[PDB]
């Protein structure tokens, strides 16, 4: 069912915070722990996360996060610090979680990705 | 000649008000302490008429009981404002189904300003969730059509503690002490105590929970056995030991509807797919039942019996509701009570708005529970009903039993000082 | 406590609503009773007798048969019927005796 | 000669204390007690007992447990203030005329079990109860609602007139006055001691009183001052003079649910017989018995043609008589019977639902319509008349308490003082 | 002559002794008929008059207010009347009872006997 | 004198003896004093004196209690130090108290004293 | 060799109980008469221990005081549906400019009509409202996300009486008449009375006010004085006279905020000049804080004593605060504490959410009093805590510790009046 | 769990086993996942953790033991045809750029 917007485009400055966020829609934005794909051109790897799921942020894998999730607002959140001209990347939006119950522990990727927005740095 | 005295050990039926004596609410309001050294007298030679069936202890721990739950209760979040529709779809599972007895339920709830509402949600346990028109997918909670819904507060324990009896000054209570003393009729060896032994409330339908357990045998207990029209008590003398369980970890969301009224309900639910499940030992049980048919029978001789599950009316009558942890349990016990004269899994239900009062003029509402749950009780006691062969079931009863299986031994008494007796000597006058 | 209340007359020896109502009631009971041991002028003591001769229409039996071989418990039921008919008769003899002391050019 | 002290002394003093009562119903409910199936009464000799009904505190005690039961009883029921919202009021049409005259009909939208949802309903008041917000407008409001809380009487709780004894309670007794002629103030010189009053109906009316003692004298005039106009004159009569207040018609009850178990009644239909109320009063048995007060009033007033005026003014509680006749509030105009100078009459009489009751009104009662018709019937055991060359007077009144002070004239409550002082005897019982 | 009223005394002191708002007042009620009743005990046990409903003493029965007695006529047929004419002293009376009986006290504390 | 008055007396000189929530507390207050006055009249009806000011009893002292002369102990000591000096022997006297008025009844128990 | 019994011994022991309230709210409540001429008993050659800062009196008065402010504010108008978003701007007076501690806020209400609704106007100070946003004018009042806000009915004005405490039967007071007593430990000079004096219930925090100077010179009492966390309570011998005011000339309104119920918003500020101020006068102030330091210097000697103005922690804490004609004032004290060892206008503001106590519930609204006020005290001690010399610092501590100062000379004692001593004599006939 | 997988874009007209078998230094925590892309988009799961199948999966295999998580494809021939990276979901935000075995 779940249909997450791409993040909000940009064309930053080089090493602005990477700010941007993920309308959500067809999932509870209550739940849904979310990430934001720490793209490339190449491939993404790691991502930045928060999840109204847990009542919590983490820290990215580099830069910074800044994420949040703002289920009252239907709308995933980020601002990774610093953000390369090489950063220039679109990153999906994606949400595990998302169910009213689950069958196992939260120890699985993310499936639901959005189409993804990349930021001009 | 009249000689008065004064002193005489002499005393009358007599119904009085006891005092309950010893976070959890138990212990906050039966505040006076306990004898750490009771004493107990036997009397020689006493004999004495109890009956267990006609006994006011009984009703006064009801009423005190439902008191003190009602004082409890009352200081905490209403949940009125809630009662609205609701729209309600299916809690869909991480797994490519729908975890059955659970809705998912959309609403908008008047915030701390009266300006602004926004929409809310929560799962739901659907046997608390009713219809309100059909091929329709709006919804309200059970209990808003009818009376106050009351969320009990997360701060407040109802942890039974042992509760002694303990009569006022100018009353005694006497005990039986016959092991094999079946509730009513002469007592022939009694003593005197000022309270009664430390007595857990336990709330329990079906089974008899976390009870003394009996001596000599076990015990069939009725205010008339030949008469279908009345409950019969099985008092055991060994236990059978049951494990209970809710084999997840619920998350909870808090959603505030007024200043400081924190609603708490389920956000998701991370575990097994059964709601919860209780574990009976089959040897014991199968055991059990042996010893209890051979004492029936003795009663109903020449007769083959069964035992049949319940047979009809609500969820507190039908299956075994109990308090585990602070949930509340609706375990289907057909698994126990079907036959004809290595465990036991008992499928349970989860309900969050309860009576299990027969007043309906209030309802509780049990707050989501976080960690998973794990209860280890004793069932000391049975409670059936008996409708060529007899059929037994577990039936339910005005939760007295819980009582009544218990307060069995005791008796309140008054005593009265003075009196009279003849002799032969006349006041003698200056 | 009790003590050997299965004995024979011949083996005598020697929220906050509810709560105040219990203690006002233990009070309104001892008093009562010492109230009717001072009217029968039996103040002090736990063994008074009286001036009122035992009648056989409260019990014809003899001592030999009513102390020694009856219970107290016994005893009490066997008289409950005549337990405001002797307690009238101790409050008129009091009544007769203050009577007597209480008259002139006595002292 | 020396003092002896006695104790258990026949002394008494005047006191003020508290009295307690004796016997679904409120009062059965509260005065719980049962009464002496064998009441005692004490002859006294030469006692010049001193007795005043008007400065008696049986009368404030007696008003001040009514008022509290009155309340009590009603406090745990269905509040409406739900229902004060703008009314949207037209004719009320149950008639073949399509016009009741006393009625309207007037639709609302209220919020039911469902606290997101509102729905028009409606429901048919009577005039007096219902304000208008503005002039040439259909837009109304429930009477008084924006001063005071109105709250729903239960059908599941009775109210009816059961006689209640005041008992004292030990250490405390009633003394009675036996003379037929005490006329309310001064030394009752037959007298006699007692634990309980007679069982006294707790009626409520403003002009007429309704269901009382009647007078051992043929009637007796009793006033703290009957020269002095600024009192109220009771009048106690030896006969019943009989009274019977109609309502000649059906209202159909209908039900807005307004909460979770929480509902509202009202009158939803009327069948037919348009006269609202009516009050049927024996002719000649009024003209004799206003014949025979005047005749006592002579007495005091030794003037020819004395005459009788309606209540001044003011509102219903005041101007019209006041009673309840079995779940509906009449006001009944006695303009008819009050109007003389010295087979049946029939008084004009209206009903009322948001009811003051008492002379504190920052809460009110709603009374649900009562479906069928009522027939009460009733006598006048005693008249309250006020007065203004040859004096006037009128059916006016006091503040209600003139309703238990005509029963309780003849009571008073006096303590136990049995310990004596110093009559002397002997001289002192030395060893 | 208030002979035949001597044997009532036992049956007046008999009879002294046998919704949150309403139980308020009902105990009230109850503690203040048992306050009454003590009281009369604890003034007559201070005067010595312990046990008895009718008792002696020694005062002085003063002549500031105490006038001459009669033979069987003073000693007046109504209560009452006392209550209006003796009672005036009451005041005075009362700590003169108590006055001889810690004189009595005095005189035999422990000073004579054992 | 005054309603303790010397209570700093010498025992050689210790002379002789001489709304809702607000209507419960009320209540308890009047309720306790009447418990204690009635205790302490229980306590001595039970020691077999009421009605006295001063009891003599048939109770011997230890002598090892006090382990002090009469001419000191009923002397030289105010009646506030007495009590501070009982020494946690209270419970024992008043335990002697009663079993010396048990012996009493149990003496007078035969009771032959009639016409 | 004999034991004796005594009855109406002289004699006591140490005991707890509630004593009764004797002579608004104050009259209203302690609606008991006091004795005109309290027979206060000399107790020649008895000495007794007291202790302040154990005594229970301290306790219970404070908790008497708590309750019946809420029965006083209880049965008054709600505020409940003021918990709207309020557009602020900035308040104008008649004085065409801005008063910087107020703001003029535009709000929608229910009026008497249920399905009615109205624009009010009102005016609040700047620390009864908060913002919901940054950079935009909504706003909402402080307490609405807490706790439910009451408006004291007007006709009550709580000023403080005199109130005696008075013994129960069986108890009495002992009082301490040393007038250089510390506050703890043996007293020498001692008496007994039937009720304390009249103490005025006054309540302040850093400067007490009103009430009895002591009879000696300055005394400072300290549970410890050693320690720093202790309170240290310096009652003067001398007052200092003290004038607080608020020289606008203010005006209201009504509002009325659904049946029966108003709310009593102010409406106009006329003839600004300063919101409140309070005036010492300076050679007062400086000769009596430097007694105080005299004083000090004894448990400290040989150490120049310096203050630290104002402390720190919330309003409550570090303002100076009192009741002046129903309105609250919080006063800042820095200038009078900030010294080194012809008056001095201390600026000060007002407040109309008041939450006194530690509980925050029941938060009460004061109504505007229109027109100006002015109020004369007496300053009768200060609450002072410590922290190479001593630094020490005026500030608030617990309320209970304003009551310490008017209690430290009284204990409540059982009286115990039965005892046993030796005679030697034997009970005669058996 | 910060490495590679063992991916070659080896690939095939059918059976395109290239079984890179997520070798993230053998510390997957038993969380290895799959997805996989053949356009501008982001990648569909492939496989859900370890051997679990992604919802809707079709033409596809996987295995792990938070290790040697071989995956052979089943069978797949164009469904195969997509470049495909493994991650470890439950540790150090593992990511394998592996290979764009897209036959
Ligand atoms: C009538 O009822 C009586 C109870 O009121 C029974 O008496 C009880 O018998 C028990 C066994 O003999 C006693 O237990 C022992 O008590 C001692 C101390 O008294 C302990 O040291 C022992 O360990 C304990 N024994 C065990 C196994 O734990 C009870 O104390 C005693 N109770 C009382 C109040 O005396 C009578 O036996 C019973 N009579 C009949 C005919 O059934
Ligand atoms: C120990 O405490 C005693 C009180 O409990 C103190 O006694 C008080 O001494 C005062 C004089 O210093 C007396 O003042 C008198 O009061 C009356 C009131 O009506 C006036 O007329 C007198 O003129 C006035 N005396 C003078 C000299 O002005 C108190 O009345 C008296 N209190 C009592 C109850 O007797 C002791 O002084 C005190 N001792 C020590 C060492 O501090
Ligand atoms: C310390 O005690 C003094 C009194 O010794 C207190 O001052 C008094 O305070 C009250 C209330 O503010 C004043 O009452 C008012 O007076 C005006 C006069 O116009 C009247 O209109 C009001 O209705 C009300 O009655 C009283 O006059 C004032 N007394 C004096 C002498 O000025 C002071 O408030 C106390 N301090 C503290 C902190 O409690
Ligand atoms: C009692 O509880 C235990 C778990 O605490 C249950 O044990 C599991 O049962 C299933 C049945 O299909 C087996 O596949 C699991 O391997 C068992 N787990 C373990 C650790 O042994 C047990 O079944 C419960 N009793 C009953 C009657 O169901
Ligand atoms: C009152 O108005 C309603 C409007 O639907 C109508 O159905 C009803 O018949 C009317 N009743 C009377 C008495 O006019
Ligand atoms: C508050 O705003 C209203 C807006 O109509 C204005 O009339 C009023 O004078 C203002 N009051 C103050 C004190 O600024
Ligand atoms: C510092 O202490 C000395 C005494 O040691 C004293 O004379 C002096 O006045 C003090 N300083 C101040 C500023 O008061």
């Amino acid at each position: 069912x779940x249909x997450x917007x791409x993040x909000x485009x940009x064309x930053x400055x080089x090493x602005x915070x990477x700010x941007x966020x993920c309308x959500x829609x067809x999932x509870x934005x209550x739940x849904x722990x979310x990430x934001w794909x720490x793209x490339x051109x190449x491939x993404x790897x790691x991502x930045x996360x928060x999840x109204x799921x847990x009542x919590x942020x983490x820290x990215x894998x580099x830069x910074x996060x800044x994420x949040x999730x703002x289920x009252x607002x239907x709308x995933x959140x980020x601002x990774x610090x610093x953000x390369x001209x090489x950063x220039x990347x679109x990153x999906x939006c994606x949400x595990x979680x998302x169910x009213x119950x689950x069958x196992x522990x939260x120890x699985x990727x993310x499936x639901x990705w959005x189409x993804x927005x990349x930021x001009x740095x | 000649w009249v000689t008065v005295y004064y002193g005489v050990p002499v005393w009358k039926d007599a119904e009085t008000t006891l005092f309950c004596a010893s976070h959890n609410v138990w212990a906050t309001h039966c505040c006076v302490p306990t004898d750490p050294n009771p004493q107990e007298i036997v009397l020689e030679n006493v004999t004495e008429n109890f009956n267990m069936w006609k006994n006011n202890m009984v009703e006064q721990m009801h009423e005190d009981i439902i008191s003190l739950w009602d004082q409890s209760l009352k200081p905490c979040v209403k949940l009125t404002p809630l009662c609205v529709t609701l729209n309600c779809t299916n809690a869909t599972a991480s797994n490519s189904s729908i975890i059955e007895g659970m809705k998912n339920c959309s609403f908008n709830i008047t915030t701390e300003l009266r300006d602004k509402r926004e929409k809310k949600n929560a799962l739901f346990y659907k046997l608390d969730i009713v219809q309100l028109d059909g091929n329709s997918s709006q919804y309200r909670l059970i209990n808003c059509n009818t009376s106050a819904i009351t969320q009990a507060c997360p701060k407040v324990s109802f942890e039974p503690i042992p509760i002694h009896y303990c009569a006022p000054a100018g009353f005694a209570i006497l005990k039986c002490n016959n092991k094999t003393f079946t509730g009513t009729g002469p007592c022939n060896n009694v003593s005197t105590v000022q309270c009664t032994h430390g007595i857990k409330p336990v709330v329990s339908t079906q089974l008899l929970l976390n009870g003394s357990l009996a001596e000599g045998e076990i015990i069939i207990r009725s205010e008339n056995i030949t008469d279908n029209g009345k409950t019969i008590l099985v008092h055991l003398n060994e236990s059978v030991k049951i494990e209970c369980t809710r084999p997840n970890n619920k998350t909870r969301t808090s959603i505030r509807i007024g200043p400081g009224q924190a609603f708490y309900a389920t956000g998701q639910v991370i575990g097994d797919i059964r709601e919860a499940y209780c574990n009976i030992s089959e040897s014991t049980w199968n055991e059990t039942l042996g010893k209890v048919v051979k004492q029936l029978r003795k009663h109903f001789p020449h007769k083959n019996i069964t035992f049949q599950p319940s047979s009809g009316g609500d969820l507190e009558v039908t299956t075994h509701s109990f308090n585990c942890g602070g949930e509340f349990f609706y375990c289907n016990t057909s698994g126990l009570f079907n036959s004809t004269w290595d465990s036991i899994t008992l499928p349970c239900r989860i309900k969050q708005i309860i009576n299990m009062w027969q007043e309906v003029g209030r309802a509780m509402y049990a707050p989501p529970i976080q960690g998973n749950i794990t209860c280890v009780s004793n069932i000391t006691g049975l409670i059936l009903t008996r409708d060529n062969t007899e059929t037994f079931r577990p039936g339910g009863g005005d939760m007295r039993d819980n009582w009544r299986s218990e307060l069995y031994k005791y008796k309140v008494v008054k005593i009265e000082p003075l009196g009279v007796a003849p002799t032969a000597c006349k006041r003698r006058v200056v | 406590f009790l003590g050997a209340a299965g004995s024979t007359m011949g083996a005598a020896s020697m929220w906050g609503i509810k709560q105040l109502q219990a203690r006002v009631l233990a009070v309104e009971h001892y008093l009562r009773d010492q109230q009717l041991l001072g009217i029968w002028g039996c103040s002090g003591k736990l063994i008074c007798t009286t001036n009122v001769p035992w009648n056989s229409t409260w019990s014809n039996k003899t001592l030999s048969e009513i102390w020694d071989n009856m219970t107290w418990l016994q005893w009490d039921k066997e008289i409950s019927n005549y337990t405001q008919i002797i307690y009238g008769l101790l409050e008129e003899s009091q009544n007769q005796q203050e009577k007597n002391e209480t008259d002139n050019l006595t002292c």
